[PDB]
């Protein structure tokens, strides 16, 4: 038994709706239906927003709204905001297991915002201890997609970095990303130019921050 | 209400054990559904088991069953989660859940704040912390390298520099530690106007690194 | 959740 439910990019002040659908019928022979929305934003505890399909929990701004029957399911938000943004789980509880659907990520749509980009050369701490550390920083771009190459003196690199990405800002709408490059001292000292090139909707050609070592 | 208590990190095949301390009532009441739920970083939610009022009547995952038990201490008003043969599959933030069986109770349920569970072999160690140095707007910033296991939180200026911070989420480094960076972007004409410094806290090494950064 | 069927 299972719950289908991925990303919904919508625009300030327009509606959503997401949409859960069940394996089974969610309706008891109590004559109730078991099926609940959570919303969780980053770095928080999942909140209640929907019990038993259609009900606002405490507190619950009327802005949210359920609908649904036996195994099809709808979560409605009236106008969506800043604070609606984040990850919307449904979850039956008509029987063990309990079960969550994946997941409904909301994003606020904007215009494109190209990067600003900085390349960041390993501090003269760090490379004492043998290591060097090359940070790529790509800072409130629109949208998430971008792509960082690394070069060294020129040659394409593969299999020697990794990146994260911040959670959409609250007031801009847009991402930030990081990438580090990590190579040993000797590997650093063998070579000279380190640059990072940047692909992304918001440039018209690739943007490319590089520094010469020493 | 609810809080959770955990180890912080488990190495891989051995047993997990949880707690939940319960508060303004009896775990005892049939007016509750008692859940553990856990969310690997970056993933969905996942129910684990559930108990309704004791040990005659607990459930679980089919997905877990045969490794987990469940178990409750009324004494204590506690109840307890056990995972036995850990994987890196159960790192996890592990809630503790209380859910009303009817409406008639009450329309809210509760979660706990959750607890971090890290799986792993490797030891418990705090950050090197480096700076990311600037060389319109500027960038300047601290590189958390080599700290396990999460979290770490980076402020700036304790606390009094917040807009324009960008603190990313944490890599996984194939030696087993974490490594993350932190960066703030200000005019190029604040550069030498007052200090950046970033606050490093890692609490599982009850560390606090304080790195000035400059150009 | 609010509401849990399993019980019942």
């Amino acid at each position: 038994i299972v719950m289908t439910q991925l990303s919904l990019s919508v625009t300030p002040g327009e509606p959503a709706s997401i949409s859960c659908r069940s394996s089974q019928s969610l309706l008891h022979s109590n004559g109730h239906t078991y099926l609940h929305w959570y919303l969780q934003k980053p770095g928080h505890s999942p909140q209640l927003l929907i019990y038993e399909v259609s009900n606002r929990a405490s507190g619950v701004p009327d802005r949210f709204s359920g609908s649904g029957s036996g195994t099809d399911f709808t979560l409605k938000i009236s106008r969506v905001e800043a604070e609606d943004v984040g990850v919307y789980y449904c979850e039956q509880t008509l029987q063990t297991p309990l079960t969550f659907g994946g997941g409904t990520r909301v994003q606020i749509k904007r215009t494109v915002a190209a990067p600003s980009v900085f390349i960041f050369p390993p501090s003269e701490d760090q490379v004492k201890s043998g290591t060097v550390s090359v940070v790529c920083l790509l800072n409130n771009f629109y949208p998430r997609e971008a792509s960082v190459k690394w070069k060294v003196d020129g040659v394409l690199k593969t299999g020697n970095s990794q990146e994260s990405v911040t959670e959409q800002d609250s007031k801009d709408n847009t991402y930030s990303l990081s990438s580090t490059l990590t190579l040993s001292n000797t590997d650093y000292q063998s070579h000279n130019v380190y640059a990072c090139e940047v692909t992304h909707q918001g440039l018209s050609s690739p943007v490319t921050k590089s520094f010469n070592r020493g | 209400q609810l809080q959770e208590s955990g180890p912080g990190v488990v190495k891989p095949s051995e047993t997990l054990s949880l707690t939940c301390a319960v508060s303004g009532g009896t775990i005892s009441s049939g007016s509750y559904y008692w859940s553990w739920i856990r969310q690997p970083p970056g993933k969905g939610l996942e129910w684990i088991g559930g108990i309704y009022i004791n040990n005659k009547s607990i459930n679980y995952n089919p997905s877990l069953r045969g490794r987990v038990t469940i178990s409750i201490d009324t004494s204590k008003n506690q109840f307890s989660l056990k995972l036995s043969a850990v994987t890196a599959a159960d790192t996890a933030v592990y809630y503790c859940r209380r859910d009303p069986i009817s409406s008639t109770i009450e329309e809210f349920d509760y979660w706990g704040q959750g607890v971090l569970v890290t799986v792993s072999s490797a030891s418990t160690k705090g950050p090197s912390v480096f700076p990311l140095a600037p060389s319109s707007t500027a960038a300047l910033g601290c590189l958390v390298k080599d700290y396990f296991p999460e979290p770490v939180t980076v402020s700036w200026n304790s606390g009094s520099l917040t807009s324009g911070v960008h603190t990313f989420p944490a890599v996984l480094q194939s030696s087993g530690l974490y490594s993350l960076s932190s960066v703030v972007t200000v005019p190029s004409s604040s550069l030498g106007t007052q200090t950046y410094v970033c606050n490093v806290n890692h609490k599982p090494s009850n560390t606090k690194v304080d790195k000035r950064v400059e150009i | 959740a609010v509401g849990i069927g399993a019980v019942f």
